[PDB]
């Protein structure tokens, strides 16, 4: 969209004498700007751009450019209003998430995660605009049961972790302490069979494979429980219909009896006088 | 090792058998629902 | 009633298969014990 959190940009390593006027002039090549949140002392703040195209152009055109003897470090700000929604219904659309979670606020975009074949993965990714809407939606969908469609399966909603695969691990950002040297005595390589390394790596591989077996066992248990729970839907639905009908009929018959007795008593006391 | 191989073979057989039972049961449920909706009309 | 009778039939089939697999496991255990006795001597 326009004026969203994807157009937002984090600017860092600015000179301490930056100005809001020169800040706007700095991005003046890319149309208007949003919230000019800047810190003179620590040298970084929050800036907002207009659209996705302009943000993609400007951040990559502005990084690696020194400014007053300081090579700029501008980065994509990790989105804060993020949610993730799970156990989505078998039939779901982008606009279904855009409209359902529109109740809790403005959904800038929610897009059912899809794999290569086109089938849904079974998860979701919802990015509101503001944080408080995200908190309210998360707590409500935790305490409530946010049904999405006729199929009565509520969607579990969790906060999303920001796995950053852009900056990776630059060399100069590692601690490089005595442990690093202790861990960099010998280069990466294979383990010679029969050595200490090979045996201890066999121990690690056994541990990892047993962990994977445990995870698949949990997956199988949940899958069989879910398949059992989907089949007993009809029986539970019909039983609840029968219970509701029986309670309603009890209520109606008691209402009839009370109306009859009140009419009888009032006519009796009327004719007595 | 021998016990582990035997156990995994038994587990695979059990999974296949349970899948067959499950598909039979869901087929019965589908036919049953079809009978119900036929009786409704 | 239909669902319960189907479930009972499924359970009977599962029980017979489980007993067959238990018999197989006991036979394997006996054969292994024979092999261990042979190797010990």
């Amino acid at each position: 969209k326009t004026f969203t959190q994807r157009s937002r940009l984090f600017v860092g390593n600015l000179p301490p004498d930056i100005t809001e006027e020169e800040m706007r002039k700095l991005f003046e090549k890319y149309g208007k700007a949003g919230e000019v949140f800047i810190h003179k002392d620590k040298g970084f703040g929050f800036i907002r751009l207009e659209t996705r195209t302009l943000a993609e152009i400007a951040k990559v055109e502005l990084d690696n450019m020194p400014l007053r003897g300081k090579q700029l470090r501008v980065r994509f700000a990790c989105h804060s209003a993020s949610l993730t929604v799970r156990n989505l219904p078998q039939y779901v659309s982008n606009e279904l998430l855009e409209e359902a979670f529109s109740v809790f606020g403005q959904v800038e975009r929610a897009v059912v995660i899809v794999d290569d074949r086109g089938r849904p993965s079974g998860k979701g990714i919802v990015e509101f605009s503001g944080k408080p809407a995200a908190r309210k939606a998360l707590d409500r969908c935790s305490e409530g049961s946010f049904l999405l469609t006729t199929f009565p399966r509520p969607v579990t909603v969790e906060p999303m972790d920001q796995l950053d695969d852009e900056e990776g691990l630059p060399e100069k950002l590692v601690i490089k302490n005595q442990q690093f040297h202790k861990e960099r005595e010998q280069p990466p390589r294979f383990a010679q069979p029969g050595s200490f390394e090979y045996e201890y790596a066999m121990r690690w591989k056994a541990l990892i494979e047993m962990e994977k077996q445990q995870q698949d066992q949990v997956d199988r248990n949940i899958k069989e429980a879910r398949e059992k729970l989907e089949m007993e839907m009809e029986a539970a639905r019909h039983e609840h219909q029968v219970m509701l009908m029986r309670q309603d009929l009890m209520r109606r018959q008691e209402e009839l009896r009370r109306m009859e007795e009140l009419h009888n008593q009032e006519v009796q006391k009327r004719k007595q006088l | 090792q021998k016990r582990k191989e035997m156990q995994l073979r038994q587990e695979e057989e059990r999974r296949r058998r349970e899948e067959e039972m499950m598909i039979r049961q869901r087929e019965m449920e589908e036919q049953m629902r079809r009978q119900r909706e036929e009786s409704y009309s």
